């Protein structure tokens, strides 16, 4: 089967069945990053 | 006072913190970790 | 016959200092200032980025200064300590002194 | 920040990696505590999200 198994968690759930009326991908997501700086003179 | 997870190893008889901090701190970024040191043989 | 002893000791504290970053640019810097306003929602989700950004980079240039005092904290235990290997028979093998 | 002595040795360190520790099973039949020192630190390692 496809439930009690494993072959499926890891993966979302988001929605487009029916796809490509959907042209059009290019999905991303940042990081931050924050201030460093040392201890000492650099 | 706090609760706070850390881990605590007994060693000989005292009760010591046993911090690796590298992770919490001093990542993904521009900082010398220091413990990593030069030895001249 | 032996007579007893006092010992004093003066230590003199050592100064150091952090500091960070932390900047603007023009744009947000003219939003916020509500200069050039026109009154229009179009602006107001714009000033509203802006100070998000103000935040976003707030929040870790002071979150900075705590995540820093460790890396104090380790260089200046790192350049007190001498080596366990010349330590150890030291306090070990010899008693006393002199 | 790093300089000409980490990668110009990128080939002289990690080609340690070419060169002793390996495809696991079935030679010698013998062996656990080493084994699992790339099965016990190849799994689970490093930074969050």
């Amino acid at each position: 089967r496809f439930l009690e198994l494993g072959l499926s968690v890891a993966c979302i759930c988001t929605k487009f069945p029916e796809l490509a009326y959907v042209r059009d991908g290019v999905i991303q997501f940042e990081v931050q990053q924050p201030m460093i700086a040392r201890d000492g003179p650099h | 006072n706090a609760r706070v997870p850390a881990d605590l190893v007994i060693v000989g008889d005292k009760l010591v913190f046993l911090e690796a901090l590298e992770r919490r701190v001093y990542q993904a970024t521009r900082v010398a970790y220091p413990l990593i040191g030069n030895i001249d043989i | 016959v032996d007579q007893p002893v006092h010992n004093y000791m003066v230590k003199r504290i050592h100064k150091r200092s952090l500091s960070a970053a932390f900047a603007i640019a023009s744009e947000a810097l003219s939003l916020l200032s509500n200069t050039y306003v026109d009154g229009t929602e179009i602006d107001s989700s714009l000033r509203i980025r802006a100070i998000q950004q103000m935040a976003r980079n707030l929040r870790t240039v002071l979150d900075s200064f705590e995540r820093g005092t460790a890396d104090q904290l380790l260089g200046v235990l790192l350049e007190k300590a001498p080596p366990l290997s010349l330590l150890s028979p030291i306090n070990k093998f010899q008693p006393e002194g002199h | 920040h790093l300089n000409r002595v980490a990668r110009a040795a990128l080939l002289s360190d990690l080609k340690r990696r070419v060169c002793a520790d390996m495809f696991f099973m079935t030679r010698h039949a013998r062996e656990p505590r080493l084994i699992s020192a790339y099965l016990s630190d190849m799994v689970s390692c490093t930074q969050p999200s």
